[PDB]
């Protein structure tokens, strides 16, 4: 629904010319949570704004729910905004009204509905998980829900498109874990299509379908999440427990480690697992079938981008043929095997 | 005695007059918040260079001397340059620059562009968004207005001491030359609660 | 020429008022910090509920009105009741609450016992800790005492009354009676830049 | 070098008496970095203080390097405080003075020498490293830096004991490693004795030789890092690998797990291997031995203290007796295993 082509915005000091965004083309499929993640302080900031034209793109055309924005017609613009809603960095709630109050705020500005105001709002509070219990307090409430109050406001317009701007980064991880699911939940239910911009990868793995990687105003990679192994920005690929299994392993573990094989020792393996099924009885399976022993150095799994990823680093003992035999056995069944060294 | 009740009344009348001047003329230079020109709606051409500076010099200026100089204007504006009813006018002006900044800061203390980002939310063009601002602005404006009156009341005590009558007038006439322990001693106590009442009225 | 000068000179004696009180009655009651709540250092109790109250009640009273009430008092303490020598006395008191609390904000604003972690170094309270509190304390303090100066000078302008002396009486006398578009102005212009100078004088 | 014995301290509210520390005995040698670790607000929060006697411990004798401190002689205590230094919970620098100055303050204090102050401050800055480059720039420094100035000031005195208090708490992991090492070096060579206090045992693995686990003014366990295996606070004994917990970050997997035990499902087990050895291929063995299948959701090892810490979160598939055989077998074989619930 939301399509971007050549979105270039340049910032003018007067004396100075600064590149904001240079030629970014972004295709976001309706019914999806789209992630634009990128370096800290890289202009991710302007881009979200260009979508509802808070910021004016010097070049390019933005299309939302099939409509393009030319800054010349303000009235036209006012109309589309009801369809694309927005969320914030910090909670951005209003002190003056209680929780029931902020949500109705947008309904009032044009629609002026005498009573849907209770209907959309209450349904939203129930939807958000905050309503029956804390309907009463305005500005001060525990920090995680503080956000929900805003989301309901965003959904108040019952718009096709909802935007995000690092909302979870601010909240402590427990709250962060929660906000992302509420987003999936309003998603499953309303068919809400969403565009997400975030500081960290974990924000991306729980709910990003497609993710874009942005560095210094240009768009580096765009792909479905499972796929995103592309051009050399692993670092972010790395923030997920890839910063524990891979770069860390046990740390003074390596002096034990040899670059080359030597007399009477075992080959350490990176076992990388595919969108396999859950049963994966593979490691166990090898011991019973091949007489092999697994000492596992390290491992993890998660549901990210829709398919299970399973990674393990494990010393694998056995006869010289039996261990070679096992790697192949695993290979037919879709197990990627890599050897770092021998210990 | 007979005097004290009338003097308190006169001092309150200074507040009564104060509401017209406190915001009808101060607020207009509360337009300075618009004049900052980093967006903040409108603000073309650098008005801000001296609208804030002039307000500041008036603020800079010392009470009593303001009213005395102001007399040329006071004598012309209302029939007697020396009336208490008349003194409310010279009074309105001293209060104005001082109060006008009160307008800018109360507005700036409040929670930034995010609210402004509500523009993205609802249609909220120009009028509509103005309507988002007031709600937040009042707890700021009134808490602000509250402190404007007490300093302002103290300012009236000077008028009694001179240009006009007031609870100051009796304190002055009875205290300034007479030195009545009986009335003056009570004039201070009387004022002290008079100001506290202005603070409670704030809640 | 001759009319302006005796008076400004005397107005500067407002500063002489401070060298006299910013020291003896301001900071010495900036000892409220021991009494603020945890006994920052052994010297607190229930006194603060009331000591902070007296300051606040003194703050409540207006300038001339405190001065006249004090005039009888001004006489009893090295006073002829009128003139500068006598006048400064009521100014240091009008001034005591403005200054004292200024100290409290300065002392509270500095980063908690985090500095008393100095005691952990082997700091010893005395000048050693107290003396090295000041360092962080002056940028706060210099601004605090300097502002009181613009308010103390304004306080003489409020002077110009029976318990007063100086430039305010010169502005008062020609200004209240005998308006000179000339001399009355010199007084205005004189004071306004004198005020700005006090503010720049700081830093 | 630092003996805390029979130490108890309580605080009086007038309305109530509030317990803080109850009989604590601390045996910290010399040249050793000793960690005390506790729950939030368990009183570790108070104790580092009793040692330099900032707080005036209600009972017991606190002996630092041969003199037993008691609140009775400020002048005498001052001779000693010079001896025992302390970094801070937060930074503690005077924004008034430059790095040289902050560091100087103590030199400036009790000692008062003309030359010595400059050379010491200079060498010390060099030992912390903010000095060859930071004489002049004052208090506006990176946090690790601010900190450096701080330790540098602690060393300035030329003490035998450094007290570390949540030093790395406000500092990000990148900083925290650079900083913890910095303590480590002055420890190996300055011959300095460090008595540490912390929230996270991340800090304890890198530098701690002996540890104390504190909950409720009492010390639960006290031993070398290596032998710490023994009581309840396996968490923080498990001050993990984010890699272990992250499994359940995809909270969809956690909500999958039903605590209630029911027929036709399998258990998720947390396995902790007490120091058997690397030579501990027990899961594989059970695989051949009781016909059980181990799908391992998570796992990690580390050598804290020169030995492998080891923990694991897995599913164990089998017939009911067989799983029972397996956990049983493992327990026999020294694995604390607890059942998390059933997936």
């Amino acid at each position: 629904m939301i399509k971007l082509s050549n979105i270039t915005k340049v910032f003018h000091q007067g004396t100075r010319t600064i590149q904001a965004l240079n030629n970014v083309s972004l295709h976001v499929p309706a019914g999806q949570i789209y992630g634009v993640i990128g370096a800290s302080g890289a202009g991710k900031s302007t881009l979200i704004r260009c979508v509802n034209l808070l910021e004016r793109p010097t070049e390019g055309s933005v299309l939302v729910d099939g409509q393009e924005l030319t800054t010349l017609s303000e009235s036209e613009l006012t109309k589309a905004r009801r369809q694309i809603g927005m969320i914030f960095q910090h909670f951005n709630l209003l002190s003056s009204r209680t929780v029931f109050g902020n949500v109705a705020l947008p309904l009032e500005l044009d629609n002026t509905p005498k009573d849907e105001v209770k209907r959309r709002v209450t349904e939203l509070l129930s939807l958000v998980g905050l309503g029956d219990k804390h309907d009463s307090y305005p500005s001060n409430l525990s920090g995680g829900q503080k956000q929900r109050v805003a989301i309901a406001r965003a959904l108040a317009s019952n718009p096709k498109v909802l935007l995000c701007d690092e909302a979870t980064s601010a909240l402590d991880p427990a709250t962060t874990r929660s906000i992302l699911e509420l987003l999936k939940d309003i998603n499953r239910r309303l068919g809400l299509t969403i565009l997400l911009i975030t500081h960290e990868m974990d924000v991306v793995k729980r709910i990003c379908d497609c993710v874009a990687v942005i560095s210094n105003g240009e768009l580096i990679e765009q792909d479905t999440v499972s796929e995103v192994f592309s051009h050399p920005k692993t670092p972010l690929a790395q923030k997920f427990i890839q910063s524990t299994l891979h770069l860390d392993i046990p740390e003074d573990y390596q002096e034990r480690l040899q670059a080359e094989p030597f007399t009477d020792c075992v080959p350490m393996l990176r076992l990388e697992f595919t969108g396999q099924s859950v049963d994966a009885p593979l490691l166990s399976e090898t011991a019973r079938r091949f007489n092999v022993n697994n000492n596992i150095i390290s491992a993890q799994m998660d549901y990210a981008g829709g398919v299970k990823f399973g990674i393990m680093l494990t010393e694998m003992h056995g006869t010289q043929q039996d261990t070679q035999a096992a790697i192949a056995w695993l290979q037919e069944h879709h197990v990627k095997v890599e050897v770092l060294g021998y210990v | 005695m007979w005097l004290l009740v009338r003097g308190v009344w006169e001092t309150l009348a200074m507040t009564f007059v104060s509401g017209f001047f406190g915001f009808v003329i101060g607020l207009p230079v509360g337009v300075l918040l618009y004049v900052t020109r980093p967006g903040q709606i409108i603000a073309n051409a650098k008005l801000y260079r001296t609208v804030s500076a002039i307000v500041n010099i008036f603020r800079s200026i010392p009470f009593i001397i303001l009213l005395v100089w102001m007399i040329p204007f006071t004598r012309v504006i209302v029939g007697t340059s020396i009336g208490l009813q008349a003194a409310i006018v010279p009074l309105t002006v001293g209060a104005a620059p001082f109060i006008a900044r009160m307008v800018e800061n109360a507005l700036l203390e409040i929670p930034t562009g995010l609210i402004e980002a509500s523009r993205a939310m609802g249609a909220t063009p120009m009028q509509i968004v103005r309507k988002v601002l007031l709600p937040e602005a009042l707890p700021g404006l009134v808490n602000a207005a509250t402190i404007t009156l007490i300093t302002l009341v103290g300012y009236s005590a000077m008028g009694g001491a001179v240009g006009a009558g007031g609870l100051g007038q009796i304190g002055y006439q009875y205290g300034y030359i007479g030195y009545n322990a009986t009335v003056m001693n009570t004039v201070l106590v009387l004022l002290v609660i008079l100001v506290y009442l202005i603070q409670f009225a704030g809640d």
